[PDB]
RNA sequence: AAAAUG
RNA sequence: CGCGGGGUGGAGCAGCCUGGUAGCUCGUCGGGCUCAUAACCCGAAGGUCGUCGGUUCAAAUCCGGCCCCCGCAACCA
RNA sequence: ACGACCAGGGCUACACACGUGCUACAAUGGCGCAUACAAAGAGAAGCGACCUCGCGAGAGCAAGCGGACCUCAUAAAGUGCGUCGUAGUCCGGAUUGGAGUCUGCAACUCGACUCCAUGAAGUCGGAAUCGCUAGUAAUCGUGGAUCAGAAUGCCACGGUG
RNA sequence: GUACGGCCGCAAGGUUAAAACUCAAAUGAAUUGACGGGGGCCCGCACAAGCGGUGGAGCAUGUGGUUUAAUUCGAUGCAACGCGAAGAACCUUACCUGGUCUUGACAUCCACGGAAGUUUUCAGAGAUGAGAAUGUGCCUUCGGGAACCGUGAGACAGGUG
RNA sequence: ACCCGCAGAAGAAGCACCGGCUAACUCCGUGCCAGCAGCCACGGUAAUACGGAGGGUGCAAGCGUUAAUCGGAAUUACUG
């Protein structure tokens, strides 16, 4: 993809790391049933406020080498094209063009 | 500066009937590598 | 956001400026006013009748674009203040004088689709198809769906009356109308042959094609059937009928000629017995030859005015639209239109506005 | 243009890996990533003294980084600074302290990707491509290569249209599974455009 | 038996 | 102006003769076939029955006015 | 500014035309009640036995498993009974509404799912056309990958055959 | 091999025989091809023989067409149409209607003032813009550099155009 | 006519062409437009062919041009 899209989804990331902690206590006194109503009014509101940029749902996972966020993978963390001219070159282990 | 129109003498549309005289052709491109390409003698010939 | 709207009105207006000559309708002005201004200008009555409407004219264009200069500022300033010192009322009057800046350019946008005999009467357009078989077929298509495109974004009935669909695939020649206020005055300037390249997709090798349309845009104009002749304008004649019949055709008055007196036109009949008969007759058939005389002129007044346009010849070929490229290149226009797919799908107001002017 | 990558097929029968390490899915992605970043880095230094390519082993949370070069001259250079230098840059890429090991190949015209690199060149500072190419093969084959095919793409001499161009010589079994088919791509920036330089070398049966 | 055209 | 015959979906034809209940071929639209188009195969839509009055339970259908077209007649002199 | 940042709308429009997948039209079936066979996967900002509460999706509670051990997951067709008696049916489940649960900043355009109702078309499909030579087609299920979240797709694994 | 004229012809026409204008070829043989509704050979679920579809219905999806302020863009016989998007709620995202930033969203080169970070208050759809409390890492004959922000100038960016 | 004296490069160079033929090639508008051309057609957004600029080539007070005539035409062939 474009530049400023990675620039984007690194930007999101630095939020996530940084706002997580956060954002997951939160959460967990959401989920909470053993919780006051007036306190998880709050909660919700704070959440609503917190960026959007800082959750992990705006985190559109980008390949690490060129940008593209379709054809995304967690072993290789790379576009599907990517990740097979890796594999060509010998550059990822284990990946054989194999048969079953 | 006047165009000989292939029509002659235009008495309804004006447009229509000189977009239906050579002036306004359909004009093909001769492009290489593909289909009605070949040349046997190119732009500055063979050396 | 309203400011920065000043500035674009303002811009629009110095582009309007240059074309409907500021610098020289001023000096134009001045001269007018060098004679007239003299008591002694009445010595000729016909000279000075068309130049003192002409300046009246010239008048109401030259001191109020300079009344917009002058506007924009003022009501700027008026606005500066308000909301500095957060006060309310200025910030409405600041609007509301804007307010009637953008209709005095419409006005003086509104002179420029004036100036014609038609242009708010209901309008008509032709897109004949060139010479290209399939291609050009294609093309009058994309054409015709474009200028449907521009109807529904400006805001008008729209009406196919006539569709003569391609052979394969596209248009032949397609007719409709489209009604409305200033309808023509928009698409009078569209009047001509588009040259579109393109790869095409029904050349099996794929070849790059210079294809041409025409899209002839013209008014609906009033009917007007016939001129009911009044018996001042005919000359009534009456005479023997030749041949046989004994004492009676040779003693009838039955025969007659009606002549136009003005035209020069004669008809003539002595097919019934009666007069009374002949002359209604006569006169059925005399004004038959009127309305051929009357259909006759009109035409070749039609013949004369379509061969001046063929005498601009390759200046019908008007909008060039590069697809193989995307940039699309009018003649008058001189500047180029990166999205295509905005161009296709009816937004001309770049195009009308350079053509018109 | 259609066939399979001759070095994908042969990875785990007759090409040693050129990545040879594991990693868990949790810390797999991104251990690629800096070995390709690392890749990547060595490409941009070290693309005026030849190299061919690197192999990349990391155990107990140490990188061992194989080099494989034509010359040691330049690529070490006169003192073990520079390569101290080059390790440090890599360590901050990946995260552990690295060390490298160097290997110098031997016949420079066997290995397929140093001839690339000198055809490319060949081409940037403007010389006749085929027969440069002709040349290169000529070199393999005083070499004692088994075989050599190269293959040229595109945009020769600045023509309008594309020229597919290729030189075949010996015997260069694509399809035998068993022997040593050293393939490299490198890709011309010319002025032109971009030339593709394809280029396969049979070296034995195995 | 049938296949006109690009 | 006289006598006669018509005006029916986009084109041409019936149906009107004797009241109820709208068919035929071509096209039009939609699919299919084919690399496409034409032909062919399949499916579908389209009508205040020239217009207006009247009688009739009810009118394309009958009758009259009006309009358009066609034909015949338009004579002895 | 054909550059970038944000917010929402959209990319899910809707008279239609097509392509491609799925469920259908039934008693070889539909459902209810007992019961059998797996294969292959995927997992530590994870899976989550046991116990408890929920119609239930799911919660609490509290072990274990970097995982042939812990789990996700009971394979479903099949078999064993019961029914209904060819109806627009106890077929098919669409749609339209109601009551809830997760997920995430947040389901309104715009996620599933738990449930209650609802019962459209369709009773094997015109012309035309398509795949497949044996574990193949046909058909029943089970995973996975992209996934906070969301497959009738796709990649794969197995059952009948 | 035609005009006109002649000669011949009952006529059909025949015979003799031009010119203007026009084109850059007109052909002939053979050669490689391709093609043949030519011939011979063989082969593929190509037909046949069969098994199920689709096409008719509803549903999923994708396209086109129309539409919308915008319906990102590409893919177009097979070999485009559950395709690229192995997953459009936001993001994605490219697109529109608004609000915003101009060495830029992302780089690198600086010159310097300030270590980063740590905590919060309001307005707004938010982008962001100020304010109030807390702070000061490695060697240093220790000007400072390594890190992290601000500032202005240019190089140049950048563009899913 | 020619010859003697004087100063100073002083006052005497340019057109045609550069795709191949046909000796000589690159860059800027341009874009099947404008234009080119003896012929085979250049020009369709990278023109060694247009048009200009720079670099040439060959002539030379010229140089092209069309024309005319012969050649090359062994394209009327007695030679052949
Ligand atoms: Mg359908
Ligand atoms: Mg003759
Ligand atoms: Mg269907
Ligand atoms: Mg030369
Ligand atoms: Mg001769």
């Amino acid at each position: 993809a474009k530049q400023s899209m990675k620039a984007r989804e690194v930007k999101r990331v630095a939020l996530a790391d940084k706002y997580f902690a956060k954002r997951a206590e939160l959460k967990a006194i959401i989920s909470d049933v053993n919780a006051s109503d007036e306190d998880r009014w709050n909660a919700v509101l704070k959440l609503q406020t917190l960026p959007r940029d800082s959750s992990p749902s705006r985190q559109r996972n980008r390949c690490r080498q060129t940008g593209r966020p379709h054809g995304f993978l967690r072993k290789f963390g790379l576009s599907r094209i990517k990740v097979r001219e890796a594999a060509m070159r010998g550059e990822i282990p284990g990946l054989k063009k194999a048969s079953w | 500066s006047r165009y000989q129109h292939t029509k002659g003498q235009i008495k309804d549309n004006a447009i229509e009937a000189l977009l239906h005289d050579p002036l306004f052709r359909q004009r093909v491109e001769k492009n290489k590598k593909g289909k009605g390409s070949y040349m046997r003698k190119g732009k500055h010939g063979n050396r | 956001p309203v400011n920065n709207r000043i500035q674009d009105l303002t811009e629009r207006s110095d582009v309007l400026r240059g074309y409907l000559d500021y610098d020289a309708k001023k000096e134009r002005l001045e001269e007018v006013n060098a004679e007239l201004e003299q008591p002694d200008v009445w010595n000729e009555p016909e000279r000075a009748q068309a130049l003192g409407k002409e300046r009246s004219s010239l008048e109401a264009v030259v001191d109020t674009l300079d009344q917009m200069k002058q506007g924009l500022e003022d009501v700027s300033g008026l606005l500066e203040l308000a909301v500095e010192a957060d006060d309310e009322e200025t910030f409405n009057e600041a609007v509301a004088e804007l307010d009637a800046l953008e209709e005095k350019l419409a006005q003086l946008e509104f002179r420029r689709m004036f100036s014609g005999e038609y242009d708010s009467a209901d309008c008509y357009l032709d897109i004949q198809a060139g010479s290209g078989g399939t291609e050009a077929q294609d093309w009058a298509s994309m054409l015709e769906r474009m200028y449907l495109r521009w109807a529904e974004s400006r805001g008008f009935k729209t009406e196919i009356i006539e569709e003569s669909e391609g052979e394969v695939a596209g248009i032949k020649s397609v007719t409709i109308k489209i009604s409305g206020d200033y309808a023509y005055g928009w698409l009078r300037t569209e009047t001509g042959v588009h040259r579109l390249v393109r790869k095409s997709p029904f050349d099996s090798g794929g070849r790059r094609h210079t294809s041409f349309s025409s899209a002839f845009v013209y008014p609906e104009v009033d009917d007007d059937i016939d001129i009911e002749i009044n018996p001042a304008d005919l000359r009534i004649d009456v005479y023997r009928t030749s041949g046989a019949g004994g004492q009676h055709v040779n003693r009838t008055e039955s025969a007659v000629r009606i002549t136009h007196i003005p035209t020069g036109i004669v008809t003539q009949c002595q097919n019934d017995r009666s007069q009374h008969k002949n002359k209604d007759q006569a006169m059925k058939q005399m004004k038959a030859k009127l309305y051929e005389l009357e259909m006759q002129k009109k035409n070749a007044e039609k013949q004369a005015m379509e061969d001046n346009k063929s005498d601009i010849g390759w200046g019908s070929q008007i909008r060039s639209y590069v697809l193989d490229d995307s940039r699309i290149k009018d003649l008058r226009t001189g500047v180029e239109t990166r999205n295509t797919q905005a161009v296709l799908d009816g937004s001309l107001d770049q195009f009308i506005e350079a053509s018109l002017k | 243009g259609q066939k399979v990558h001759p070095n994908g097929i042969r990875l785990g029968i007759v090409k040693p890996w050129n990545s040879t390490w594991f990693a868990n899915t949790k810390e797999f992605a991104d251990n690629l990533d800096s070995d390709f970043k690392v890749r990547q880095y060595l490409t941009k230094e070290l693309a005026k003294a030849s190299v061919s390519r690197i192999v990349i082993e990391r155990p107990a949370k140490s990188i061992r980084v194989t080099i494989h070069t034509a010359r040691p001259g330049i690529v070490i250079g006169k003192k073990g600074e520079d390569v101290e230098k080059l390790r440090k840059v890599v360590a901050d890429i990946a995260g552990v302290p690295a060390q490298i090991n160097i290997a110098e190949v031997r016949k420079p015209e066997l290995d397929a990707k140093l001839v690339a690199d000198s055809i490319t060149s060949q081409l940037e500072r403007r010389v006749m491509f085929r027969r440069a190419m002709k040349r290169a093969v000529q070199n393999a084959m005083r070499l004692g290569a088994k075989g050599i095919k190269v293959e040229v793409s595109g945009r020769l001499g600045g023509a309008e249209i594309a020229r597919t161009e290729w030189y075949r010589e010996g015997r260069v079994p694509l399809h035998t599974l068993r022997a040593d088919i050293d393939y490299n791509t490198s890709e011309a920036h010319t002025t032109y455009g971009v030339i593709g330089v394809k280029v396969w070398i049979f070296k034995g049966e195995i």
